[PDB]
C-alpha cells in the first residue's frame, strides 16, 4: 500500500504542476517573462466514503388499509387502526477516493511597486485561472515584492 | 471482537443498501 | 484505481483544452491574436449516486374493498373496514459518474482600455460560447488589463 | 514490517524534499543565491482508522401504522400505538493510511537586516508556497539572522 | 524477535542521523564550520496498539414503535413503552508501530560568547528545523560554551 | 533460550557503545582528547507485555428501551425497566519487548578544576546529547577530577 | 539441563568481565596503571515468572439494564435490580529469565592515603560507570589501602 501512497503523492504533485502550467499561461504574456514568481500547494483527501441514505416523507403519507370504530350511549368510544404507504428514496452514493480538499497559490509580482488596481486585477484574473473557492478553504494571495 | 464484527455486519448492511 | 484517479485527471484536463479551443475560436477573429489570455478550470465530480424512488398519491386512492355498519337504536355505532389501491411510481436512476460540478472562466483583455458595453458584450458571446450556468455555480471574469 | 517502516520513513523524507524544493524555486529568485536557508520538518501519521457511522433523523418520522383507542365514560381511557420509520443514513469511511499531521518550517535570511514588512511579506508568499494550515497545528517561522 | 529490536534500533539511529543531517545543513551557512557542536537524542516506541470504538448519541434519539395507555377514573394510571434508534459510530483504529514518543536535541556554540537574542534567533530557526514538538515531551538546548 | 539472553546482553553493550559514542562526538571538540572519560551504564527490560483493555463511558448512556408504569389512586406505584448503549473502548496493546528501563551517565573532566558554571553548562549539553529522562529514573553526574 | 546451568554461569562471568572492562576504562586514565584494584561480584536470577493479571474499575461502573419498582400505601416498598459494565483490564506479563538480582563493586586505591573528597568523587564516578542501583540491593565499596 506504500507504493499506492507514492503514488497519491504524484498525483498530488502533478496537479500543482498542471496549476502552475495554467498560472504561467496567464501572467507570462501579462506580467513578463522573469517579473514574477508562483507556487502552488494542492490537498488531496483520499478517502474511501461510501454513504447509503434511506430518507421519508412524513408529510404526504397515503393510508392502504383503514378500520374506524365509533359508538356511542354517555359513553363515546372512538376505536381506529390505519397503515399508510410512504414515499421512500434508497441513494447509494460512493465518493471519488483523490479529492482536493484544500488550494493554496501565491503570487508574487517583481516590484518597479504595483498599484492596488491591478494587483486586484492580477487576482481577478487568477480567480478562474485557477478555479479559486473560498468555501473550500482555498487560499489566494497576491503581493508586490522586491527581487533581488 | 464482537464491537468489530457488528461494525463489519453495519458496513455489509451499506453494502446491500 | 490510482490510474482510474490519473484518467479522471486526464479527462478534466481534456474537458479544459476544448473549452479554451471554443474560446479562442470566438475571439480570435473578435479581439484578434494576442490582445487577449484567457484560462479556464473545470471541476467534475466522479461519484457513483445510483437512487430508487418509491412514490405514491396521497390526494387519488381508489377503494377496493368496503364494509359498513352502521346501527341505531341513542346507542349509534358505526363500524367501517376499507382498502385502498394508490398511484404506485417506482423510478430508478443511475447518475453519470463524471460530471461538471462548477466552471470558472477568466478572460483578460489588452489594453490600448475598453469600454464598459463592449466588454458586456464580450461576456453577453461568453455566454453562450461557454454554457455560462450561474445555477451550476459557474463563475466567469471579464477584465481590461495591461499587457507588458 | 520494519521495512514499511522503513518506507514510511523515506516517504516523510521526500515530502520534506519535495517542499524544499518548492521554498527554493520561490525564494532564489526573490533573495538570491546564498541570501537564505530554510529547512521543513513533516510529521506524518500512518494510523489505519475505518469507520462506520449509522445516523438517524428524530425530528422527522413517517408514520407508518397507528391504532389509537380513546373511550370515555368520568374515565377517561387512551390507549395508543404507533410504528416509525426514520431517515437512516450509513456511511463508511476509511481513512488514507499516510496523512501529514504536522509541518513546520523555519525560513532564516541573511541580514546586509530586513524590515519588518518585508519579512511580513515574505511570510505572506510561503503561505501558500508551502500550504500553511494553522489549524493542522503547523507553524512557520521566518527570521533575519547573521550569517557568518 | 531480537534482530527485529536490532533493527528497530537501527530505525533510531537513522532518524538521529538525518536529523543531525538538518541541524547542519542549517547552521554550517549561519554559524560557519567547526563553530558549534549538536548531538540529538530520539526515543521511538514499537507499541502494537490496536483499538475499537463503538460510541452512541445520548441526546438526539429517534422514537421506532411507541406505546401509551394513560386511563383516569382519583386513579390516574401512566403505562408507556419506548423504543430508540441511536447515532452509532464504530471505529477501529491500528496505529502505526514506530513513533516518535519523545525528541532531544542540544546545541553547543563555540564562543569568541553570543548575546541572548542570536541564541534566541538561533532556537527559532531550529524550531522548525527539527519540528520542535512541546506538548510531546521534546527538549532543545541552545548553549554558548568555550570550545577548547 | 540462554542464546537470546546472550544476544541480549549483546544489544545492552551496543545501546552502551552508541551513547559513549555520541558523548565522545559531543566533548572531544568542546573540552578536547584525553581531558574528559566517560561511562554509560543501560539496563534493559525485556518482559513481554501484552494487555488488553476494555472500558466504558458510565456518564453518558444512551437508552436503547423503555418501560415507565406510573399509578396512582394515597397508593403511588412507580414501575420502570431500563434498558441502555454505552460506549465501549476496547484496546489491546503488545509492548516492544526490549526497553531502556534505567539509564546513567557519569563524565568526569581532568582538572587545570573547572568552575560551576562550565559544569551545569556542559551537562545542559549532555542532557540532549544522551536524552536524559529523570522520570524513567535515569541518573546524570558530571564531575571534575583530578587525573594522574 | 545441568549445562544450561554451566551456560548462567558462564553468563554471570561474562557480566562481572564486562563490568570490570567499564571500571578499568574509566579508572585507569583517572588513577593510573596499578594504583588500584577492583573485582565485581553480579547474582544473576533464571527464574521463569509467567504473570496474569485481571483487574476492574470499582469506582467507574457503566449501569446496562435497570429496573426499580417503588410503591407506597404506611407501607413503603422498594425492590431494585441492576446490571453493571465495568472497565476490564487483562495484562499477561512474562518476565526475562535472567535478571541481574544483586550487584557488588569493590574498589581498592593504592596510598601514597586519599582524601575522603576524592574518595566520594571517584564513588561518583563509578556511579554511572557500574549502574549502581542501591534499590536492587546493590552495594559499592571504594576504600583506601596499603598496596604491598
Amino acid at each position: 500500500a506504500s507504493a499506492a501512497r507514492r503514488k497519491e503523492q504524484e498525483l498530488e504533485r502533478s496537479q500543482e504542476q498542471a496549476l502552475r502550467e495554467k498560472i504561467d499561461s496567464v501572467l507570462l504574456p501579462i506580467l513578463g517573462y522573469g517579473n514574477y514568481t508562483a507556487q502552488v500547494d494542492i490537498q488531496m483527501d483520499f478517502s474511501a466514503v461510501e454513504q447509503t441514505r434511506k430518507r421519508f416523507d412524513p408529510n404526504t403519507p397515503a393510508t392502504r388499509s383503514e378500520y374506524a370504530l365509533e359508538d356511542y350511549n354517555g359513553s363515546v368510544r372512538k376505536e381506529s387502526t390505519r397503515n399508510f404507504e410512504l414515499d421512500t428514496t434508497i441513494s447509494h452514493e460512493r465518493k471519488q477516493t483523490g479529492t482536493v480538499a484544500r488550494q493554496t497559490v501565491s503570487v508574487a509580482i517583481k516590484d518597479r511597486p504595483m498599484s492596488e488596481s491591478e494587483i486586484n486585477a492580477i487576482r481577478q484574473v487568477l480567480i478562474g485561472t485557477v478555479g479559486f473557492d473560498q468555501g473550500r478553504g482555498d487560499l489566494l494571495n497576491v503581493l508586490s515584492v522586491k527581487f533581488a | 471482537v464482537d464491537g468489530i464484527q457488528a461494525e463489519m455486519r453495519a458496513m455489509m448492511v451499506e453494502a446491500t443498501n
